[PDB]
């Protein structure tokens, strides 16, 4: 079933290996592909969707980075190096919902914008939870191996 | 009219003999035969009609006074009909619509010919697609230190269905639809089991060609032996000749006799059919015809569906 | 006809099952169950007769000669048999389920897939015509179930969307609306697509990895490390027994077969690798 | 000790209602659990004659006879043509066990000598006889369990499986 | 008969225990602890046979003859155990819990759940058949508590409301209140339906994130962070140790078994996480 | 016996005490401490034997081998160590 | 029937040679034919008394004492302080066994009455002490099996599963 979300999860890899400009900022999204992954499936998905937001520092140039990286290749991240790992991982759980139309990239695209939308997207991802903690395992846990694998101390 | 033998479990018809523990420091192993024998499929029958007042010493005096007369066998997936298709040792199950080019591909260019019969074996070949080798391993257990014996290991190649999958035989009898129906058989193999239909179907019963398929082994009455074998391309265009035991008798629990045969899925020329009538003789000819009853010499037309024989 | 009854049961797995076949099988399990045609866990014929028979010998030291008539006579003597047993086809697997409130809520279901089921419809269509006992209280509910084939179903629970092995999101369709289940145990049963079943299955057969340790310093040796294979605990297979006109039959099937309950089949019996229990498909329907 | 005895269900006269007797109390072992007949009793190398409907004791192990249990005592009209018997509940053959039993049972069984007189030739016999499943229904299955003819019975199972489960070899003589 | 004794204990872990993961489904945590087919934690037997018995080759070693005949020999096998060991069911786990209101209360308490004693009446009513045994007492007792089904239930103490591992609220009826204990505790024990209690477990189990400081920075190293998977102590399992007719099998029954009270399971025994006590059920009752 | 020498001790803390249980979702303080199974402060086994055999190693730094054999190698491990540490349950906490 | 006797094997004395009897014909239990000492039996529940060495009968199922069944009767000058019972075969728990027995024998085992005095308290004993492996071959293992020296000379391996398969509990008192 999940064939080809092997392949999904390098093209998102590579996209926030890029935009990763600092090297302690590959480091600390190495340490949230290991974390963040272990909390979904023990604490929930939703709640480590808001610990993820709320360490995410959103509501910036960055939340429109974000909204580059879903098309462009040249974005980057800037911001605390725990700001932009745990964005990046934002992305990382986003660019599923978009590639797999479990969200609307439309809805999506415009909720990252529009102020007064962000509760609507918080709000269609409650009632998303169990499908999609189902789905992005797989997917997740395959950034988790790309990520000890790809990001190395220098 | 048409008989469908339904296997409930993959099954296997063995050849070779000798599937027993004898030797000490040594397993055993046995393969099984794609199409079973007409032997095999005229004792299945024979079995669900038997009465002891017959018979004592014949196993086939005592079988053609049971069963008219048995067509040979091929395989039926979906309404599909497929054919036994012999080699230099491949057998293939092609469709019918392959068998028609045949005598003109036969007669080819060098290079022309092997390409087309290539790819008969290996492209259009759809025997893997509907039959695989499930190759069981079983073990004796010795119940005084509950572990495998010495060496009593054996390999047996059964025959995996991928697919649904019936052999058919056609009966001239009609009186035998309401006796062979829904009845659970043990068709011959390691105590397996499979399932009987029948149902009509009208097909021919003698043709004329100058190439037919042989659709059960053409048994040889090793007489004309030596005068067949030193010319066997003026009978046979393609397909594989070699000795063959006629099976093992309940009756009398012995193996049946061992004569050369051409298996099942050969392609033999229209001077096989009168040969065999002018080599073989009046003391064995009320011999081969009861063979020829269980259903061994049974010719097919390589045109449709025109069951021939060769004796009838 | 000379298989005057055949009497189906299912084999339920109290324990973990294995039932070796060598080293047949790639995926990586060195110990693999038995397959079949098409890739499901079965049991042979062979392991499923032998190990009921050597059981049984010892249940019932009395009445070996009994046995014998019936289940072979292993020693030298080869009078022809009167049992004959199927190969056990899979036929519901169980399976961790999280379905969205759906329902009264459960956490594992029976899983079943539309091939598995064809197999057994075909043991119960070939039976029905000397079973003078007919069972079409259990052969019509796998019809109307291979009618509705082409879409994940539910016989009895009223689920709708299900989260199957933690992986696999499906929902469901009722029957029509209600059917009896099959299983006694109050437990659904959902009948998937092949593809997707074959995933959700897979997922089920338990594939551990096994270590030998070096009892002097604690660690694992060279080399001893290998993987096998077991089927679930709960998981439930289904044969039949057919047998032919006898008397030693109508004793075998009268006193010998009401008291199987338990019996241990395949391999790894120390590890508790066998204990299976028998239900005997006449009193169930 | 506790009286019990066991009407077998034939196609056959004389058995319209042979025990003479009902529970006395609200104890037995055969059932209608809304699910079918639970808990029938089967006694082999015994095979019942038409004439005055009883069990014969064959020595053929093939040979059955398939019926239920009722709580009582028999016809106390002959009192004679009875084997009573003392046995655990573990001894029973018993058909669709739903529940444990007592572990102790006295059961009367509808007996006769032989009758030397002819051999002996049983034949399996099914009981479904669509006009005659209604008969002994109204003789047994409400002159035991009145409630079957009342607030709740599943006819398409239970109007059905009397000519489904219960058979036997009968002489037909 | 079948079995010549029949031995089912509880498992009390005394420390923090950890089976390592053995299987091959891929997961979250580096290290996960061996997974039941609920998905439950459990102990298989292959890890309870060669902890237990490598214990017994140090603790006996008198009686290393006695141990190689009913738990195998170890380098060369002429002949099969006559010892089983089944696979070590969940049978109640410690949660800690806020009682809401009552004469006494509580700080953690026994949960279990109805899929757990379905599985361990499985246990006893098969090991029941095959053996002389009969254990009658547990087997009243649970399926007293089985009858209740579907509704959570505390087994003696009066609670009627609780919250579970700080995040679950649940509202508990009283089955008898005469009914003695499972085990020696005077802890209660819940009794919670399988949905909220597969939840309710989940809290209880110890997820550990363990690093390897480099010795020269006091720093983690490159990679040298991982995640570990720990049963809590006071968790109670479940299993049964049967044994064949042997003149062993009644040696081990009478000394070996009746000296056993502690062992060491599972890995990461450095760091004291295999500490277990066994309680036979011929003297917890 | 199983054990060559059994030796309880109480760890008696000089300063303030913090073993970390690194961050988590459900905490609500960014650095926790090491909890219990039912909530009380603990030190995992695993903390306490890396921090007395890293202060070992540097104490007596002539006894390497005979802390290894007991407390397990680090460059190479071929085999299991001989002492265990068990989790320090809390006994009794300032009040 | 046929009668065997038990000797014990401990590092001990007053064993020296006591079975005053031999075969008489060709026929034993114990043996040791060119791979060990075979048929081994093993008597558990007892403790030998090197004070008089004798099996003191304790309720301990783990104290046990190996010893060997030869094939003949007691000294005839004791003739009371011994067990003598018929046993099958199958009932003797025996050790490294080599065939079936015929199923139906006599033994003599040393035996005293606990003589409660002090209370008792076992102690597991090995044999290994070299320099008793040596003489006991020669004093209980050749007035036996006297091709021990002659036939199967292979001492290094009778010597040596001397010490591995002997072992017992004395009362160290």
């Amino acid at each position: 079933l999940y064939e080809e979300d092997y392949k999904l999860a390098l093209e998102a890899f590579k996209k926030v290996f890029n935009a990763l400009t600092h090297y302690g900022a590959k480091q600390a999204f190495r340490s949230r592909a290991r974390d963040l992954v272990e909390e979904i499936y023990n604490s929930g998905f939703i709640p480590t969707f808001f610990y993820i937001i709320s360490k995410a520092e959103l509501n910036s140039d960055s939340l429109d980075s974000l909204i580059s990286l879903f098309s462009s290749d040249n974005a980057i991240l800037r911001g605390s190096d725990e700001n932009v790992s745990y964005s990046a991982y934002l992305f990382i759980i986003l660019y599923y919902l978009i590639k797999r139309g479990i969200i609307e990239q439309k809805f999506l695209i415009q909720a990252l914008r529009c102020e007064k939308t962000r509760l609507d997207l918080i709000d269609k991802l409650y009632n998303l939870a169990p499908i999609i903690s189902a789905k992005i395992r797989t997917y997740l846990l395959a950034i988790k191996r790309l990520s000890e694998a790809l990001i190395e101390a220098r | 009219k048409r008989v469908l033998i339904k296997p409930l479990e993959p099954l296997m018809f063995r050849s070779q003999g000798e599937f027993e523990p004898l030797i000490t420091g040594s397993h055993t192993a046995a393969q099984s035969l794609i199409i079973p024998r007409p032997s095999t499929i005229a004792g299945m029958l024979g079995y669900i009609l038997f009465n002891k007042s017959s018979g004592t010493g014949d196993w086939l005096s005592d079988l053609t006074n049971l069963l008219a007369t048995i067509y040979g066998t091929f395989i039926e997936t979906n309404g599909e009909y497929l054919f036994p298709l012999r080699m230099g040792n491949h057998l293939a199950l092609v469709d019918q619509q392959h068998l028609i080019n045949l005598p003109t591909l036969l007669e080819k260019e060098y290079e022309r010919r092997e390409k087309g019969i290539y790819e008969l074996f290996y492209d259009k070949n759809k025997l893997f697609q509907i039959i695989n080798h499930q190759d069981r391993i079983g073990i004796s257990i010795d119940k005084s230190t509950r572990t495998v014996k010495e060496h009593y290991l054996y390999s047996a190649r059964y025959l995996a269905f991928k697919k649904e999958v019936n052999y058919v035989i056609f009966i001239d009898n009609d009186a035998i639809s309401d006796k062979i129906n829904g009845k659970i058989v043990n068709f011959g193999g390691e105590n397996r089991i499979a399932k009987l239909e029948v149902d009509d179907y009208k097909v021919d019963t003698s043709i004329e060609e100058e190439y037919y398929l042989a659709l059960s082994p053409i048994l040889i009455p090793d007489e004309a032996l030596d005068n067949f074998l030193d010319n066997i391309s003026d009978y046979v265009a393609m397909g594989k000749v070699d000795k063959i035991s006629l099976g093992f008798d309940i009756a009398n629990t012995k193996r049946k006799e061992m004569l050369t045969a051409i298996l099942e899925g050969s392609i033999v020329k229209r001077s096989i059919i009168d040969f065999i009538k002018n080599e073989i003789k009046n003391d064995l000819r009320y011999r081969f015809s009861k063979y020829e009853k269980i259903g061994y010499n049974t010719l097919m037309s390589l045109c449709k569906l025109a069951l021939r024989k060769i004796l009838s | 006809p000379y298989y005057a009854f055949a009497e189906p049961f299912f084999i339920h797995a109290i324990t973990h099952l294995h039932v070796g076949s060598g080293s047949s099988v790639e995926e990586e399990i060195d110990l693999p169950f038995q397959r079949d045609e098409l890739g499901y866990p079965t049991i042979y014929a062979s392991s499923l007769k032998g190990a009921i028979k050597s059981f049984l010998l010892k249940e019932f030291p009395d009445k070996r000669d009994v046995i014998y008539k019936v289940l072979g006579e292993d020693e030298n003597p080869e009078e022809a048999s009167l049992g004959t047993f199927l190969d056990a086809i899979l036929f519901a697997i169980p399976s961790r389920i999280i379905e969205i409130d759906s329902a009264k809520p459960y956490v594992w279901v029976y899983v079943t897939t539309y091939e598995l089921l064809k197999k057994v419809k075909l043991y119960l269509d070939s039976i029905s015509q000397l079973s003078n006992a007919s069972f079409s209280n259990l052969k019509n509910k796998i019809d109307t179930i291979l009618a509705k084939e082409g879409k994940n179903i539910t016989l009895d629970s009223d689920l709708k969307s299900a989260i199957l092995n933690e992986d696999f999101y499906v929902e469901l369709e009722a029957l029509n609306n209600k059917i009896p289940s099959i299983i006694n145990a109050g437990v659904p049963l959902l009948v998937l697509e092949d593809s997707i079943g074959r995933e959700v299955i897979n997922r089920s057969l338990i594939r551990v990895r096994r270590i030998r340790i070096d009892r002097d310093k604690k660690v694992v040796e060279t080399g001893g490390l290998w993987s096998e294979e077991y089927v679930p605990m709960k998981t439930i297979f289904f044969s039949v027994l057919l047998g032919k006109e006898s008397k030693e039959s109508a004793i075998f099937a009268s006193c010998i077969l009401r008291n199987l309950r338990y019996v241990i089949l395949g391999g790894k019996e120390t590890i508790g690798k066998g204990i299976v229990e028998l239900r005997w498909v006449k009193d169930v329907i | 000790s506790t009286q019990r005895e066991y009407v077998f269900i034939p196609i056959t006269n004389s058995i319209t209602i042979d025990v003479k007797i009902t529970i006395g109390g609200s104890d037995h072992i055969t059932n209608i659990d809304e699910r079918g007949i639970h808990n029938v009793l089967v006694i082999t190398g015994y095979a019942v004659d038409e004439k005055n409907g009883r069990l014969v004791p064959t020595l053929d192990p093939c040979d059955y006879v398939k019926g239920i249990l009722v709580a009582g005592t028999p016809q106390q009209a002959q009192s004679n043509d009875f084997l009573t018997l003392k046995l655990p509940a573990n001894k029973l053959y018993l058909i669709r066990k739903k529940g444990n039993i007592s572990d102790d049972l006295k059961i009367y069984i509808p007996y006769s000598s032989p009758d030397a007189r002819n051999s002996m030739k049983t034949k399996p016999v099914s009981i479904s006889d669509d006009t005659i499943v209604n008969n002994i229904i109204k003789e047994v299955f409400d002159k035991i369990y009145n409630i079957t003819q009342k607030e709740k019975v599943k006819i398409e199972k239970v109007k059905e499986d009397i000519k489904e489960l219960f058979s036997y070899y009968a002489l037909e003589q």
